[PDB]
């Protein structure tokens, strides 16, 4: 049930204000088992609609003032299905995945105008390979990233 | 299961990270009572069975029918997998579904090294199945002359009565193998034993081959 992860969500957003990225590395084992558990189909949807906003909110705080973006792109670029490799029962959700990719392209849309020319080429060259590695999507964001790159 | 694809296709780092992430996957089996050892031995991968046998997976894990992995390595023609399974202490005379032994299936592939490794460890040269047939009946049933010869390097018998009463000479003459019949006769085959059809090996041979059979018996 998502009642266990909800307290970690609304408490984690309050406790995670100024802490550096090391506390996120401490959150990696806290969210790995949290994503492994919760076999419920419709109940854990709130947990996946809150925890992802906690980790992407911590990504917003980390990208707010100073950003090197190397470790940031290495975290997601190296950890995609780490929680999806131990779970043999794929819950065929595809409900928070559209909000996942849409929120990633929304944050990249807020960071796509002018921030720093270096990480945008590696982030876009990463997500256009994620287009090929996905193979299952509504075909909206996959075209969005490559046409907003094609305009450049 | 997923480990069936991982051990089937030979994914090295996917199987290593999968077992290091969940040690239960090595002991997990599919709906056919086949663990990762049976798929990695059926595929012939060396490093995967070196990892599974290195962790200490039971070598005598039989499926629903009773097929031990030593039959898979013996029939597989992979010498190194036989080295690993016999190194772990596999049962050289394990009983499968039809009561056969790995000697019959290693003899089926005409693999001399596997036969030397199995028969050296203490395998029965005259191991009979449910139909009272040894490896010489099948090797002679296809024409494995040197397999029968290396079976004779371990002092195997040449007069095993089949379920129909046929000696290995009966099947050698039925397969129309002249050199194999002359070698079995010259090495101690009996031409007087009859089967359920009351036919001597001379009568079973066509083209007057029984005259040179008995000629080589008396000569």
């Amino acid at each position: 049930m998502a009642d266990g992860g909800s307290e970690r969500a609304d408490g984690r957003i309050v406790k995670m204000e100024v802490d550096y990225s090391a506390t996120v590395d401490q959150r990696l084992p806290e969210c790995a088992k949290l994503a492994k558990e919760g076999r419920l189909q419709e109940v854990i949807e709130t947990l996946l609609s809150l925890e992802k906003q906690t980790r992407t909110a911590s990504d917003m705080v980390s990208t707010s003032r100073i950003l090197v973006a190397v470790v940031k792109m290495c975290y997601e670029a190296k950890e995609w299905d780490l929680l999806n490799e131990n779970i043999m029962l794929l819950s065929k959700r595809r409900s928070q995945l559209k909000q996942a990719v849409a929120k990633m392209v929304q944050q990249c849309c807020t960071y796509v105008e002018e921030i720093t020319d270096l990480p945008i080429k590696l982030r876009l060259i990463d997500t256009l390979r994620m287009v090929t590695e996905g193979k299952i999507y509504v075909e909206i964001e996959r075209a969005r990233l490559t046409k907003t790159l094609a305009t450049i | 299961l997923m480990v069936c694809n991982l051990a089937y296709s030979g994914k090295l780092e996917e199987l290593k990270e999968s077992i290091l992430a969940d040690k239960s996957l090595a002991t997990r089996t599919d709906q056919d009572s086949r663990t990762a050892l049976h798929w990695a031995c059926s595929a012939g991968h060396t490093e995967i069975v070196e990892f599974l046998l290195q962790l200490g997976v039971p070598v005598n894990d039989k499926d629903d029918a009773g097929w031990s992995p030593l039959h898979i390595a013996a029939s597989a023609g992979r010498d190194e997998i036989v080295k690993a399974l016999l190194g772990k202490g596999a049962q050289v005379n394990a009983v499968n579904q039809n009561g056969c032994t790995p000697l019959h299936y290693a003899a089926s592939k005409n693999r001399h090294e596997i036969a030397v490794m199995l028969l050296e460890g203490g395998a029965n040269p005259d191991a009979k199945d449910h139909y009272e047939a040894t490896a010489m009946h099948r090797a002679a049933a296809k024409g494995n002359l040197k397999m029968i010869h290396i079976l004779l390097y371990y002092k195997a018998s040449t007069n095993i009565q089949d379920t129909e009463g046929n000696t290995p000479l009966h099947l050698a003459c039925d397969e129309e193998r002249v050199e194999e019949a002359k070698l079995l006769v010259s090495q101690g085959a009996s031409i007087y034993i009859e089967n359920k059809e009351e036919k001597t090996p001379l009568q079973v041979a066509k083209g007057g081959l029984g005259l040179i059979l008995k000629r080589m018996v008396e000569g």
